[PDB]
């Protein structure tokens, strides 16, 4: 393998070095439901939570 | 040439939509005088 | 896959009195939406010099781990409640959008 | 997707020292008539009469400064609307479907006339 | 809509009477060097040597009059481009996914870029 | 059926254009029934129920 910069430049080569790498990844995604109700139906003003601030 | 790819774009409708119901629906009050004050039929 | 969508209903209907036994009546209409789920990723790399795995004290992957594993973890949470560094196709951050609702409480008391 | 709503907004608006309101390009719409406007120079409780056009509006009392400054616009109840909420249709495309419509030979949205385009639906 | 492809298509071009042609907006595209040119004024056997916008290119040949004419791109056998039928993906946007492009920041023709628009397949 | 304005201009014409409609309708009305009571005779001073306001 190889790493480079963000300009292209190859930073190590992986092999010719004598080195190691370890690779993570994950995927994930969230959303909110925050649904018309009569109590509000300002949508601007509704939201399922508040808050505590100094 | 180099620089083939098959990207996202052109691997597009090979693969489905997703689509899931979970946030559709919705409750409803009871009307107030209907259930509170005495009932009475007329003709 | 990359997106899922949830359809919702935007309006409901009204009603009205009827002007006299014998005026005209007025219409409505019900209509839907849908929301979007967008998904991203998270990830690293790690490179070490191989001669160090071999001199030093202990197995420095399984010593890594969960320190690789918590980083993920908090990288995601600063994301959604504090809104750092937070990709566009995700909804706003919660702080914010509760501060923008104007559901803040100023401790004075 | 702006779409038709019964809500508030917040709008930059012109006033000469009269009836008569201007704003930028498509500011107003059809359906404001009977909104509260709520702005500096203006005196309590006027309301929106009548729109001319997307640029102009005219108000239940005379303006008492010339002048262009950021504004209010209330919600209403849903009476005058026939809606509660948010619809997807425009205040012009919600007209496109009457007998008077159809015999004048206007395109609805869809109607899709490209025989290869697949379709879509919008959102917020 | 338009996309890459192999297959030949007809064109109105205008002549220099040297090795230099000029066209209307997307005459022209990257990968269109090395295809035939038949039109009035050309001499036969001439090809697209080079092409330098979507209005403008070279050709192997001087050509015999100045004037604007409709002129033939002949098709070509796919070695010059992996694909042999049609791509949704067009010469420029299908450049954008290099490391050098990826470093430069320029959007990919699918990055959904805002958080309530539909993904959405092309057609022809 | 015909759908019309308050000016007697067509809207919809439900036949011809192949649409269907849906009419709801209800009949109500409501009355106190505040009565004669020793407490209070004067009948302007009783009512059977009270509110908080501000």
């Amino acid at each position: 393998a190889v790493i480079q910069d963000n300009t292209g430049a190859i930073i190590y080569n992986l092999a010719q070095q004598d080195m190691t790498a370890l690779r993570l990844t994950f995927r994930v995604g969230w959303q909110v439901a925050n649904t018309l109700n009569n109590d509000q139906p300002t949508e601007a003003n509704r939201y399922p939570a508040a808050s505590l601030i100094f | 040439p180099y620089n083939n790819l098959t990207s996202r774009t052109d691997a597009q409708a090979l693969i489905p939509e997703e689509v899931s119901k979970e946030m559709l629906g919705k409750a409803t009050e009871q009307s107030a005088v209907l259930q509170q004050f005495r009932r009475i039929p007329v003709g | 896959r990359n997106q899922v969508r949830f359809p919702v209903l935007s309006a409901l209907p009204v009603a009205y009195w009827v002007n006299g036994d014998t005026g005209l009546k007025q219409t409505t209409e019900i209509n839907w939406t849908n929301k979007y789920l967008n998904i991203e990723e998270i990830a690293t790399i790690v490179p070490v010099p191989d001669n160090v795995l071999a001199d030093v004290d202990v197995n420095v992957w399984d010593e890594a781990m969960p320190y690789l594993i918590e980083a993920f973890g908090r990288t995601l949470d600063s994301a959604v409640v504090f809104g750092t560094n937070a990709p566009g196709t995700f909804p706003q951050a919660i702080v914010p959008a509760i501060a923008a609702a104007g559901n803040a409480v100023t401790e004075g008391s | 997707a702006t779409g038709r709503t019964t809500e508030g907004r917040t709008v930059t608006v012109t006033t000469a020292s009269n009836t008569t309101i201007t704003g930028a390009a498509g500011t107003f719409v059809a359906s404001d008539v009977g909104r509260t406007i709520t702005r500096a120079g203006i005196p309590a409780g006027t309301t929106i009469t009548a729109v001319a056009s997307g640029t102009s509006a005219t108000i239940s009392a005379a303006a008492t400064t010339s002048a262009t400054s950021a504004a209010t616009l209330g919600s209403l109840n849903g009476q005058s609307q026939g809606l509660v909420g948010w619809s997807p249709e425009t205040d012009t495309e919600a007209g496109a479907y009457s007998v008077a419509a159809t015999n004048a030979g206007t395109v609805t949205p869809d109607r899709l006339t490209n025989a290869f385009t697949p379709v879509s639906q919008r959102g917020r």
